[PDB]
């Protein structure tokens, strides 16, 4: 009713003005939470898809779409704590070192990298908090696991493995051990791609996934599903 | 539609 | 080789000390005291304007003010009387987890996953809230944070050690280690000579902040502990944990006093707080609702259900008139 | 090894301090509640004329 | 006596079911949706549409009843404008869900930039203003003309008579019935073919099962809507290129024609709000 009440009234719609924009446009972007093992290729993904043509929170646009990747590598501490205010992601990227199943040093010996990697996967996959949170799965320098296939037999990461020791049953093998973690098969989709570091494909992969994501998130809403 |  | 079992002794003599201490347990002499009865809060504001889940909130020392944080990037200060928004901040770091005001009301510090402690002026000259420090320094995550004064801030953060800041030198003064888990939450005493930190340890820890040393270790929690807050006098706290369960500890008995818990409730404690006059415990559930305690009877007395997500966040004002409770739904109340 | 000596003397520490009988502590949480119950709106519904909500 | 009974029954009957469903959809979104969802504001004003469409029959059925028009010339002129406003409505409500659905699926990321609840606010007011363009001039065109022993509701005919008439109901046809069945047929059609590309519905045999089961609902909307707007203006087109001698079979195909047409808007909350998996939901 006073002067500067109407005043400090007006200062406040502003606010609220100013707000409502700045939510529209949080809400154009699209956030992809980042995860991976130490040297998974996370960051190195991030490169390229930047130079294809605590968090460290990138962002960029591709066909008119744009991304939001968050990477929580640099923090220590316990995950459950914190992975819960990534609830409601539009999708987790996991990186795979396709190569390093026989690379398991991390801290002390017998870290199992690739069995590290498959735990970390096993533990976000079927995570309380990413239930309907589909994954965008880059199984990374794959080169690399072709090179070493013909000369290190991946039985030394499964002794369970039964087949001719080359890259493409070794890639497929390995697709289909990440692909079985995950124990909730009609809530969530699972996207797996081989990283390559040529024209856009890494970044038109994501942007696929992304717009079948929106796509089953439209269909939840339009009331078909 | 239409009146009867 | 001998420290380990020499520790073990150590623990079992004062596992002894405390179980000689206790005779009474606030279970045989409060039960001459007329219950609490039925308390029926009311909603008298509802904060509109976040967009995302809200994280923290503090109330001002004036009662009046309050800023809130929330995953939207944004610090808001809100007049609680006329629900005006007196400011928006907005955030370089929107993974924002815990907020604080300063006493004197200058400034508001906010801290998240960036392992930083963000300072901002609020009273200052050229108009708009500019940050002033960025307290680098924690390598986990800042899970709260409380003003000394103007210049002295304590933080808790997610790699098992607390901190004491300068703030014009941006520098660490004093850490206090001896977690072994994420430490959740903070509470500064009255005097702000003494403060309670729970972690992920099912512990809570009393330091002295001119030492910088742990004064005494509470246990009895059988989960993570995510809220902490003294009793008004500063003889006590509060603690509330990932099992369901809230417990008043005791620093002269040095052991825990009551439990406040129900069989139908299953979900952990994210936030807890005290009356002006201690009688009433606040705490905030993951059933999306808050229950008010009888903390000397243990029995419930009153269930804030307005919220359609997960109460985060929970206050009283220092002269003890409002609880404001903000949620994941990106509403704040406040009850009266 | 330092850890362990560490955690030693910080039970040395913690042991060697003065406790109080709950029954005393617990009567003087009560005397405090009774002393200040007056002065709580929210124990206390306070009258609409000067709520201030 | 036995066909105008006939006719009375399946009209009230046809009243009834528009009535309760309309309601019971606006009680729903009013308790539980608290439209905050552009779905949820199409389903509301469709629920309007059908309803007050709805609400124009007994009017109708009583004139046919006595021959006669009680109500008078203001009533007339409202009744007339009612109906004519509310099929407009109800059929562009209709096209602007498909077109939704189909910019919801098609165009999933300028989704995000249009599919928002003021959006959805908007284009239905522009919706019931592009209805009013026409529910305007026939209620001002609208009148009360005497009979020897009769009272009718009719509309006045500015010079010539044979031009106006069929302006306005090759108007009526294009409008509301071949506009409104290519836009939803192209637009499922197109939406049914981008969603037999979707992982999460290409699947295993559950999502193979969900996919047939989003078809279904595509279909049997698109064969509802056809099959209860084309026999009424088929006849009617019929009627006004050759004379119909009145019988007891052609009243009868008349008044049914006439009641498919308004158990369209009967079904539309079946078909749109029943049936929509966010309503199920609500408990």
């Amino acid at each position: 009713l006073s002067a500067e009440d109407k005043a400090a009234v007006e200062r406040s719609k502003m606010i609220d003005r100013n707000l409502r924009e700045d939510g529209e446009k949080q809400r154009r972007e699209i956030k992809l939470l980042l995860l991976g093992t130490s040297n998974s290729g996370k960051n190195t993904i991030v490169k390229q898809m930047k130079i294809i043509h605590g968090i460290v929170e990138n962002k960029f646009t591709f066909k008119e779409l744009t991304f939001k990747m968050v990477d929580v590598g640099a923090q220590r501490s316990e995950r459950k704590k914190w992975i819960h205010c990534f609830e409601g992601v539009t999708a987790i990227i996991f990186c795979v070192e396709l190569s390093g199943y026989d690379l398991k040093l991390y801290e002390d010996n017998q870290t199992s990298r690739m069995a590290a990697s498959l735990k970390l996967f096993d533990s976000i996959c079927n995570n309380k908090w990413f239930i309907d949170t589909s994954l965008i799965l880059f199984l990374n320098k794959k080169d690399l696991l072709a090179e070493k296939i013909r000369r290190i037999p991946l039985t030394i990461c499964f002794p369970e493995y039964k087949g001719q020791n080359t890259y493409e049953e070794a890639a497929v093998y390995i697709q289909r051990q990440f692909e079985d973690l995950n124990r909730n098969k009609e809530t969530k989709e699972i996207y797996s791609h081989f990283t390559c570091s040529t024209d856009t494909s890494n970044i038109q992969f994501v942007f696929d996934a992304v717009t079948d994501v929106i796509i089953q998130n439209n269909l939840k809403y339009i009331g078909l599903c | 539609y239409p009146w009867f | 080789d001998q420290l380990r079992q020499e520790a073990e002794q150590l623990k079992n003599q004062i596992r002894d000390a405390r179980k000689a201490c206790a005779d009474a347990t606030l279970s045989q002499i409060t039960n001459n005291i007329d219950p609490v009865g039925r308390i029926q809060m009311r909603t008298r504001r509802t904060l509109r304007g976040h967009l995302a889940k809200i994280y923290a909130m503090h109330w001002g020392t004036d009662s009046r003010l309050l800023v809130s944080a929330s995953q939207d990037g944004k610090l808001i200060i809100w007049d609680s009387y006329t629900t005006n928004k007196v400011h928006a901040i907005p955030l370089r770091s929107s993974w924002v987890m815990t907020c604080a005001y300063a006493p004197s009301g200058n400034y508001v510090a906010c801290g998240g996953l960036d392992n930083i402690c963000s300072i901002y002026n609020l009273k200052t000259r050229e108009g708009n809230v500019r940050v002033s420090r960025e307290l680098a320094g924690h390598t986990g995550y800042l899970s709260c944070c409380r003003f000394l004064d103007d210049n002295q801030i304590v933080t808790s953060s997610g790699d098992t050690t607390c901190a004491l800041w300068d703030i014009e030198t941006g520098q660490q003064t004093t850490t206090f280690t001896g977690h072994t888990g994420d430490v959740m939450s903070l509470s500064l005493a009255p005097d702000t000579r003494l403060f309670v930190s729970g972690a992920c340890d099912a512990s809570a820890k009393l330091w002295d902040v001119r030492e910088g040393m742990c004064r005494q270790t509470f246990t009895g929690h059988e989960s993570d502990i995510n809220a902490i807050c003294f009793f008004p006098n500063g003889n006590a706290f509060a603690t509330g944990s990932d099992d369901a369960t809230c417990r008043l500890f005791d620093l002269r008995a040095d052991q825990e006093l009551m439990t406040y818990s129900h069989d139908n409730i299953i979900c952990g404690i994210t936030s807890v707080s005290f009356s002006k006059s201690g009688r009433l415990l606040l705490a905030g559930y993951d059933d999306f609702n808050c229950n008010v305690w009888d903390a000397l009877k243990a029995d419930r007395a009153g269930v804030l259900a307005g919220h359609d997500n997960r109460v985060s966040c929970l206050g009283v004002t220092d002269d003890g008139m409002a609880v404001a409770t903000g949620s994941w739904d990106s509403f704040l109340k406040i009850w009266n | 090894i330092a850890q362990a000596r560490k955690l030693v003397e910080q039970l040395k520490m913690e042991a060697n301090i003065d406790r109080i009988k709950v029954s005393k502590a617990a009567a003087d949480l009560m005397a405090y509640c009774e002393a200040h119950a007056k002065e709580d709106p929210l124990l206390t519904p306070v009258p609409a004329s000067e709520n201030p909500f | 006596m036995v066909t105008a009974i006939t006719i009375m029954a399946l009209y009230s009957i046809v009243c009834v079911v528009g009535l309760f469903g309309n309601f019971l959809v606006m009680y729903v979104i009013v308790r539980y949706t608290k439209m905050k969802t552009a779905t949820n504001i199409y389903i509301f004003n469709l629920a309007l549409a059908d309803a007050l469409a709805t609400s124009t029959l007994p009017f109708q059925s009583v004139n046919y009843l006595m021959g006669t028009w009680p109500f008078g010339n203001i009533l007339c002129k409202i009744v007339i404008s009612i109906d004519y406003y509310n099929m407009f409505t109800s059929i562009f409500t209709l096209c602007t869900m498909s077109v939704d659905r189909y910019i919801a699926v098609c165009h999933p990321v300028k989704a995000l930039d249009f599919r928002t609840p003021r959006n959805a606010k908007i284009v239905n007011v522009c919706n019931w203003i592009l209805s009013s363009a026409i529910g305007l001039p026939v209620m001002f065109m609208a009148t009360t003309k005497y009979r020897q022993g009769s009272i009718d509701c009719t509309l006045t005919f500015s010079h010539p008579t044979w031009y106006w008439e069929n302006l306005l109901k090759i108007c009526v046809f294009i409008f509301a019935f071949i506009m409104p069945v290519l836009i939803i047929t192209v637009c499922y059609g197109l939406m049914i073919l981008r969603l037999k590309s979707v992982r999460m519905l290409s699947g295993s045999k559950e999502k193979d099962r969900n996919l047939r089961r989003i078809t279904r609902m595509v279909l049997v909307v698109v064969a509802v809507f056809i099959v209860c707007w084309t026999p009424i203006h088929i006849y009617v087109i019929i009627k006004a290129l050759i004379t119909i001698p009145e019988t007891t079979f052609q009243t009868v195909s008349w008044h049914f024609c006439i009641a498919l047409g308004y158990t369209n808007s009967c079904l539309n909350p079946v078909l749109y709000a029943f049936l929509d998996e966010n309503f199920k939901r609500c408990f």
